[PDB]
RNA sequence: GCUCCACACAGAUGGAUACGAAUAAGGCGUCCUUGUGGCGUCGCUGAACCAUAGCAGGCUAGCAACGGUGCACUUGGCGGAAAGGCCUUGGGUGCUUGCUGGCGAAUUGCAAUGCGUGGGGAUAAAUCAUUUGUAUACGACUUAGA
RNA sequence: GCGUCUACUGAU
RNA sequence: AGCGAAACCACAGCCAAGGGAACGGGCUUGGCAGAAUCAGCGG
RNA sequence: AAGCUCGUAUCAGUUUUAUGAGUAAGAAUGAAGAGCUUUUAGUGGGCCAUUUUUGGUAAGCAGAACUGGCGAUGCGGGAUGAACCGAACGUAGAGUUAAGGUGCCGGAAUACACGCUCAUCAGAACAAAAGGUGUUAG
RNA sequence: UUCACUGGGCCAGCAUCAGUUUUGGUGGCAGGAUAAAUCCAUAGGAAUGUAGCUUGCCUCGGUAAGUAUUAUAGCCUGUGGGAAUACUGCCAGCUGGGACUGAGGACUGCGACGUAAGUCAAGGAUGCUGGCAUAAUGGUUAUAUGCCGCCCGUCUUGAAA
């Protein structure tokens, strides 16, 4: 229903995410990813480590340049793991994976946009209570990421710039809260109260 | 005056088909609200169109519309089969389809 | 679903001995097939007599008195797995033996990676006193006024989005 | 919705009431008197005119396998 | 501070044939599984699994192993069907099947009033 | 691009509807005892909120009103991550279905959805050409001249 | 770890 | 400056794994990378 | 292929019985298309698996009795294939299956219930005798 | 020439029909231990011991040890009373919805209804209507979309080479 869905990248399970994003994709649906640099994986962050390094063995023998390009940003690499989940090499692939955005953090105007999350991807939904995990921050500076600390910095401010907004709209709403209680109890009102309104 | 519209809208997700052969004869439908067969049993008969700017002014008009019925419930996702007197041109998939609530039967 | 069948053997009455030693015993399957063969399966090994020479008399289900109470049933089981076959006693607490006996099956396939084909029922029996159930785990709902909460409740959606976040309290 | 009938009559509108080969005055007419007499019954409930008078179209999220008619 | 499942203990079951009725627990069979009775929302005497029955955040005294006059006697008693009708659930229950039932008619007036509301209200603010 | 001459025209159908954050805890109000606090309450899915009535949505009269809102200016701040949007301040300009009336829907007849080109006038400069070496197997590149 | 017809090595 | 062949040519080429006698070059799973275009390690 | 009397008990990769260390059925089942004379093209091969083996050593193996597929065999599936599973074939419209599948590439439920396991590359023909103060149950 | 009626071919919508098939609602039957449940009564048993009472104790005159089998809750066993209901199978039961086929071509027959007359869903679609001659509609060509597709014939191939 909505043009385009905005998925909150936290607390959000990269396999799981990317699956069903990639079916949704393929649908027409437009699907802008953010807080990439927030994504969980399941298992210890050694496991996780592990199978990143494996293929730096295995990249290329004539021409090491002329194979698989070690990613390192979280944006792209939860969207090449998402690659392999459609037919890129196909026309409509090609055409399907042109919708999704993938940003670290939340770029403007996506701030002032409203947000959605995926209850059948949530890590906390599906992961047992006191397993390791892999939060996927400190995994993309192990291997080369150095826009962590920009990413932490620049975040603080955009949760200040934020906080504010929603402690005037709550006051706000309290206007209007106080003037539909007052204005309940009436002719009109009571009615809609009787049809479930 | 704010809505007018009365077709529901619905999603072309592609043909019946199998590992390797596919059957462009049968498409396969999504519709909004529909989560299990019994709902989709509700759109069932229900006349199909989908709608497309083109590009050649046949009639003053750019639109064309193509017209195509619903003929059963497909997988326990909802999803229901369709057929078009014209079988789309399978570049659609993942476009939008206008689906008519006639015949009505309530 | 399992069921309980009552079956009979009366071997085929040799001239002079009507009704040889009615060997009566209890089956517990899902359909009435399936109970006879077991019932020959299991007259093959505990005597000698063939099925060909065998014959089933009569075929009665057996209900649960007090389908609504909860009990602590008693399960002797015998079974066998790569090694030789060994008996085995477990007991479970269920309101009827059918569901009892389900449980068992499902629990041995769980941890003995066992089926139907290798588990024997020996025995099933109430336990009609407390401190008679001498598994732990059993004995632990056992407790006065027992009183335990559901941490991290599960749910699942229609819709494939969410913009709540709901939280798992329960 | 059911708006009381017997007080109007349509014996009149038959089959042949309906024909081709610039508005024909007796189809005014009865419309006229088909609408003044129904206008009696519509009067009754508050609201029905307006409604009627109201063009429906769905809005969004609503589920017509579920809208109880 | 979370809901114990317990004697005496009210449920929703939330699938099946029973679904939408009270229930209370009778006896806990184990973890997973436990016996309930809602005779007065005529749900049949039966065991049911936790997964298929929501706990509901109310309570009242029951013997362990009560039988159905007991368990009948007890919620007559307890009026926990009276607490049922105060609580969220029950008027979110309701509003939900209401809404689903009005008529074409029914929802153009909850739209004439709904404007007739938004108009007074917006009168009655910025004063 | 200033300008003249001359011709050519991957899927819109109400609203991406903004706090942080745990998931063995988290919001709203009360209430200062402003502390890791007391009290009522929320969830248990968005099955929600806003919005939606008028020939593809007209003309016209009255009441309450002075509220709601499309339109350009206007006092100004924020937004630098992909800033490109928010409003308020003031009148003006339309409507108001909040309420009460008058004018007409037909024949469409029982559905076939109903912004660039090829030629000039003025401006901008870069290769061509010469020179140069700081470059140089040969391309390429770097200096200088109305 | 350092000790003991696929390809471009200079290019448009 | 100008003239002016021949050998050969079913068609021909970005790679890793499977592919049975392994021939992989046209089958499958993944990763590459530019119309056009000099020049070669002592392959 | 042509001719005959035939139509049946001609018979049958089937089964049972009075009766072996098949005899007969005024038997069970099924095909109405069985024999006789004259001759007409093509045919002297193996592979895979099995009931037998000639014996097991790290290991050579040739010789050879038997039944199924390929041979001459499509199509669905095991993503990838001769030794696998179902299925053998006139072009077609309508619905249900088998193998094989239901998160995506892939058309199908991120279905229900029991517990099991965090692998420093778990999991989706052999070293398999032991070790763990690893875990779940007797 | 006054007129009145009427008209070829394309595909469709509508009502009811015959065949195939898919999925709902509902009623009536036979069996289980003449279902077992649940409920009522009856004689007994017990604690994970209901109340009362006793014994000592702080957050208060109530906190864990007793007598205690229903008391200021209830549970189980056997018996009697009575219905209900899951499951299975049946109805030559009723009632909708979703998809395709229209094939044959003046009566010879098998059947039902109806007093007869006649009718019918009874050995294959009947009737109304929509749109059109600058038509309706159809074909061809070059890309595009999802899938499939290893280059031809021969020859030693067990075959593959």
């Amino acid at each position: 229903v909505e043009p385009v869905v905005v998925i909150d990248g936290k607390g959000h399970l990269v396999g799981r995410l990317a699956s069903v994003v990639a079916k949704q994709l393929l649908n027409g649906q437009k699907i802008v990813v953010v807080r990439a640099e927030e994504l969980n994986i399941s298992g210890e962050f050694f496991r996780n480590k592990l199978k990143y390094h494996d293929f730096l063995r295995k990249a290329t023998a004539f021409n090491k340049t002329r194979g698989p390009f070690h990613f390192r940003a979280p944006s792209r690499i939860f969207y090449k793991a998402l690659r392999g989940m459609v037919s890129h090499k196909t026309a409509r692939g090609k055409a399907a994976l042109e919708r999704l955005k993938v940003f670290e953090g939340i770029p403007p105007p996506y701030d002032k946009k409203k947000r959605v999350v995926v209850p059948q991807a949530l890590r906390v939904l599906r992961l047992k209570p006191g397993r390791k995990y892999t939060t996927l921050g400190k995994l993309s500076t192990s291997v080369g990421w150095k826009y962590e600390d920009v990413v932490a910095k620049l975040e603080a401010k955009r949760k200040v710039s934020s906080a504010e907004y929603y402690a005037k709209k709550r006051a706000f709403t309290k206007k209007v809260a106080s003037a539909n209680a007052t204005a309940a109890e009436s002719d009109v009102a009571k009615q809609l109260a009787a049809l479930g309104y | 005056a704010e809505s007018h519209r009365l077709y529901v809208k619905g999603k072309h997700l592609s043909y019946q088909r199998s590992k390797r052969v596919n059957n462009p004869n049968v498409s396969l439908i999504k519709i909004e609200g529909v989560a299990t067969p019994q709902d989709a049993q509700f759109y069932l008969g229900k006349r199909i169109a989908y709608v497309y700017r083109a590009s050649k002014e046949v009639r003053g008009s750019k639109i064309r519309v193509m017209w195509g019925k619903v003929t059963r419930t497909h997988g326990n996702s909802g999803v229901v089969r369709a057929t078009f007197r014209n079988n789309l041109p399978a570049k659609t998939f993942g476009a939008s389809v206008r689906i008519f609530l006639y015949p009505s039967n309530i | 679903h399992f069921k309980e069948y009552q079956v009979i053997g009366r071997r085929l009455p040799t001239e002079s001995v009507p009704e040889p030693k009615l060997f009566r015993m209890r089956i517990f399957a899902s359909n009435e097939v399936i109970a006879k063969s077991r019932y020959w399966y299991f007259l093959q090994k505990l005597h000698k007599v063939k099925k060909a020479s065998g014959e089933i008399v009569s075929i009665n289900q057996i209900n649960e008195a007090h389908p609504t109470k909860v009990k602590n049933f008693g399960v002797w089981v015998r079974y066998d797995s790569r090694s030789g076959t060994h008996n085995m006693y477990k007991e479970i607490r269920d309101v009827s033996r059918v569901a009892a006996v389900e449980t068992l099956y499902q629990d041995m396939a769980a941890r003995h990676r066992a089926r139907f084909r290798s588990i024997h029922i020996l025995k099933v029996a109430e336990i009609e006193k407390t401190a008679d159930v001498k598994r732990q785990y059993v004995k632990q709902f056992l407790t006065k006024d027992l009183k335990f909460p559901l941490p991290h409740r599960v749910q699942k959606s229609t819709k494939t989005f969410s913009y709540k976040r709901p939280s798992t309290f329960y | 919705t059911k708006v009381s009938v017997e007080g109007v009559n349509v014996e009149k509108f038959n089959v042949e009431y309906f024909a081709k080969e610039e508005i024909k005055a007796e189809r005014v007419e009865d419309q006229k008197v088909v609408d003044k007499a129904l206008i009696a019954e519509i009067k009754k409930t508050p609201l029905l005119k307006q409604y009627l008078s109201a063009s429906f179209s769905l809005k969004n999220g609503d589920k017509p396998h579920m809208l109880k008619f | 501070n979370w809901r114990l499942v317990e004697v005496g203990r009210v449920v929703l079951i939330k699938k099946g044939q029973s679904a939408g009725k009270l229930a209370a627990i009778v006896e806990i069979i184990d973890q997973k599984k436990v016996l309930i009775d809602g005779p007065k929302a005529g749900v049949p005497r039966q065991a049911i699994n936790l997964g298929q029955v929501v706990l509901t955040p109310l309570t009242f005294a029951l013997p362990r192993g009560a039988r159905t006059a007991t368990v009948s006697k007890k919620w007559a008693a307890a009026a926990v069907c009276e607490k049922w009708a105060a609580s969220s659930w029950a008027k979110k229950i309701a509003q939900r099947e209401r809404r689903a039932a009005l008529t074409d008619f029914e929802r153009f007036q909850v739209m004439v009033l709904r404007k007739q509301k938004r108009y007074t209200v917006k009168k009655a603010l910025a004063k």
